[PDB]
RNA sequence: UAAGUUGGGCACUCUAAGUUGACUGCCGGUGACAAACCGGAGGAAGGUGGGGAUGACGUCAAAUCAUCAUGCCCCUUAUGAUUUGGGCUACACACGUGCUACAAUGGACAAUACAAAGGGCAGCGAAACCGCGAGGUCAAGCAAAUCCCAUAAAGUUGUUCUCAGUUCGGAUUGUAGUCUGCAACUCGACUACAUGAAGCUGGAAUCGCUAGUAAUCGUAGAUCAGCAUGCUACGGUGAAUACGU
């Protein structure tokens, strides 16, 4: 279940690295960039929304 | 190069933004100095993220985004109270990224 | 592969050092997992948990190129029907 | 038999004659070449007597007889001694880290 | 003296030619043109706009270079020549046209897309 | 559909050559192929002294195919006149294709005793020829009346 | 001057803004005078220029309740929650995908020229010194056209090897070491030494490709306490043929 980890991922740690960087809002830690912190498809989804500074088009 | 000089740099995503920004802020340099730099234009770096037009599977459906990033470089020399209000003024529209330096 | 030095569990350490002062034991309880045997390790009856239930193996001289890091796998028969 | 050690070839090159032998590939031979002045010196046996003693007294320098070869099988016999793990592993084509066996069959059995 | 100034462009290669009539010979990157081919025995090709246009020659050559493998970039030289050429006069450009050597190549490498790999290679299907 | 042609290789001064060198840089190495092209070139001269123009053009004269056969539909195949650029196309290709074939381990000694055996109006290109020449022109009674 | 490193220079290249340009546009011929076709000139670029983004009504009750949201149903002193260890990596084998070989267009050593793009703040680690080596000390510069990654590689000049399971291949194993992480034992990566396997171009069957393509050589990025033959992206080199439906 995911409702726990969002704890995880936020309490402290025993040492430096038992943690892992996931999006916010959506819960798939997976295809994620340290850039934003937000997951493969909600940013992806945001960038049709004209809301992050930047572009999709592509094409380059 | 040793000189009197004031240097500044520029940053926006939309190049009629950066532009006319420094434009309008070459005109103010001038207008209370000389010997103004033009709005010498840079490399422009661009950005590339690849991600997969799907939920659950189908990585062979990939598309991409960039985030293209102008920057701009302008130089003043002989400096006064005067240009150093010209600079720190008017930067509107405020999705341009500038920071003073000397 | 580790050259900055060894690296026994201080906590296997505080437990065998008054284990070993007096009379040793031969059964242990343990997780042993982030520690190896040295000179000083000889002749107990450690159990590494592989999981299931901890197993205690006694100690010999001999295990220098082994360690305690592992002896009873978890794998367990096989995982296959036929054998090496 | 014939210039050190065993099993060398006649009319051939030191830089490969010297690797046939258990215990030196490709480096060492090169290293102790130059400890004993020698050459190829193309690719036949030059080797004259003079430098035959030379070589045949330098090559004692390294362990290499069958003793590597006893040496491994008392290792790998103590390493499967203690009902060790590593033991275990040592008849699956499996090393001390490990190979993720679902191919592994072809190469060794 | 008097010299004439055309640039080169080939294969994301870049040649800023100076050409100066005289006895004829290069030094590419005051480095003579055998000294910066491998191996190479095709510089003839390169003597080509020399041999069609303005026969036989020759001008002296001096040229600095840079970017993009040895091939696009000696194949540079050629435009730029018969810019300058053309510009020394209008009368070798109906030599010129009518075998090339001046209009400068439009293809270069393509993006890449999925389908494609480390190797410019296409995929495979499954069979059986 | 058309063939655009690769024009000069003064290596040595020739237009065959030209085209000859693009077979055999495998895996796009164009400049091992001039060298060894430009070996056994030299050594067809120095062995069996000629000049290398005379001994290629009459060994890929020998080896070039003039009549060839095409399937088509039962099980029948038109014999068909060869143009000439395929037909060296197809000379040359058989002479590297046997020239491999040959499996000798020198740069050049390979292709200078295939051509100069050729030159003889023998080997395994003029053999390549023969066998064609015999299935062809031979079999050319069901398929001449038609292209 | 080691040097574009500085005086200067902005001619050239380059850099990014705007435009100019290619739209059957002009001519000749064909063609129901039309559409349209063919050739020619011009031009850097002639018949949607090259490429990409874009995927119609709908089909496969295609996939996803495991991104998410959510109807209905089910669990709750547990079908929820914490931690340590194990496991997702097992092993008689089957298949897919790819990487490396089965070597004289080659093997090893020596010298040597030619890219683009991208990334970097508490990150890039320059020089120097140490060490065969992975790496270690050091600390300059660097929020970036500045400094670093970063020698580009293939490639070219040479020597040698002279057809062998080969100085081929580099699989397996042991030893000694390097870095990360607390810990590389089930499961990290890397170097040196020691071994040197199968394998001498592959059957039935089968896949991709019409020109910068294939073939082939390197590079960088993402994800990342450490770990990519995979992915994305970039450059290098680079042809054969398309008779014809």
């Amino acid at each position: 279940a995911k409702t726990s980890m969002v704890a995880k991922q936020q309490k402290k740690q025993k040492y430096a690295v038992r943690e892992y960087t996931r999006c916010e809002r959506c819960g798939r830690p997976h295809s994620v960039y340290r850039k934003f912190k937000l997951c493969r498809i909600c940013f992806r989804e945001l960038a049709y929304k004209g809301q992050i500074p930047g572009v999709r088009k592509a094409s380059w | 190069m040793a000189k009197q000089k004031i240097r500044i740099r520029l940053k926006a995503y939309d190049h009629r933004v950066i532009d006319q920004s420094a434009e309008k802020i070459v005109e103010t340099a001038k207008r209370s100095g000389a010997d103004v730099s033009g709005p010498i234009p840079l490399p422009t770096e661009k950005s590339v993220y690849t991600i997969i037009r799907a939920v659950h599977m189908y990585k062979d459906s990939r598309e991409q985004f960039e985030q293209r990033t102008h920057k701009r470089l302008i130089d003043i020399v002989n400096p006064t109270p005067k240009t150093v209000d010209a600079l720190m003024g008017l930067n509107l529209p405020s999705g341009v990224d500038i920071e003073i330096k000397l | 592969s580790i050259k900055k030095g060894p690296f026994v569990d201080e906590h296997l350490m505080k437990k065998v050092e008054a284990q070993e002062g007096s009379e040793k034991k031969q059964v242990i309880k343990t997780w042993s997992r982030r520690s190896t045997i040295f000179p000083n390790f000889i002749g107990h009856t450690f159990a590494v948990y592989d999981g299931r239930k901890h197993v205690p193996v006694y100690v010999t001289e001999d295990m220098v190129g082994h360690k305690l890091g592992e002896f009873a796998p978890t794998r367990t028969f096989k995982g296959h029907v036929a054998d090496d | 038999a014939r210039i050190a050690g065993v099993d060398i070839p006649r009319e051939k090159r030191v830089v490969i004659s010297l690797t046939y032998i258990y215990g030196i590939g490709t480096s060492t031979a090169q290293k102790i070449l130059e400890e004993a002045n020698v050459s190829a010196d193309t690719r036949v046996k030059d080797l004259t007597d003079d430098e035959l003693g030379r070589i045949r007294e330098v090559v004692d320098g390294y362990k290499v007889e069958g003793d590597l070869r006893r040496e491994t099988n008392l290792n790998i016999k103590r390493l499967m001694e203690i009902s060790s793990y590593r033991g275990i592993r040592h008849r699956r084509g499996l090393p001390v880290r490990g190979q993720k066996t679902k191919n592994n069959a072809r190469t060794r059995k | 003296q008097v010299e004439y100034r055309g640039t080169g462009r080939r294969k994301n290669s870049v040649a800023r030619v100076r050409l100066v009539p005289g006895e004829g010979n290069i030094t590419v990157n005051n480095r003579d043109v055998r000294e910066y081919l491998p191996f190479e025995s095709l510089i003839l090709d390169l003597n080509q706009p020399f041999d069609v246009t303005e026969t036989k020659g020759n001008y002296d050559v001096l040229v600095n270079v840079h970017g993009g493998g040895f091939t696009g970039q000696a194949q540079a030289i050629r435009h730029g020549i018969a810019r300058a050429l053309l510009e020394a006069d209008p009368e070798y450009r109906g030599s010129l046209k009518r075998a090339g050597l001046l209009t400068r190549d439009p293809r270069m490498k393509e993006r890449k897309k999925p389908g494609l790999k480390a190797a410019r290679r296409s995929p495979q299907f499954s069979k059986r | 559909v058309p063939k655009r042609d690769v024009l000069p290789d003064p290596i040595h001064n020739s237009k065959l050559v030209t085209k000859l060198i693009n077979k055999i840089m495998l895996d796009g190495k164009r400049g091992t192929a001039q060298r060894i092209l430009y070996s056994a070139f030299d050594l067809v001269e120095q062995r069996s002294g000629r000049d290398a123009l005379e001994v290629f053009e009459e060994a890929i004269n020998n080896i070039m195919p003039v009549l060839e056969v095409k399937a088509r539909r039962s099980n029948y195949q038109v014999p068909v006149e060869v143009r000439p650029e395929r037909r060296t196309t197809l000379g040359l290709r058989w002479l590297v294709n046997y020239a491999r074939l040959r499996g000798e381990k020198t740069m050049e000694d390979r292709l200078a005793n295939e051509i100069l055996d050729a030159a003889n109006n023998t080997g395994g290109a003029v053999k390549k020829r023969e066998d064609t020449h015999k299935m062809a022109e031979a079999n050319k009674a069901f398929a001449h009346y038609r292209w």
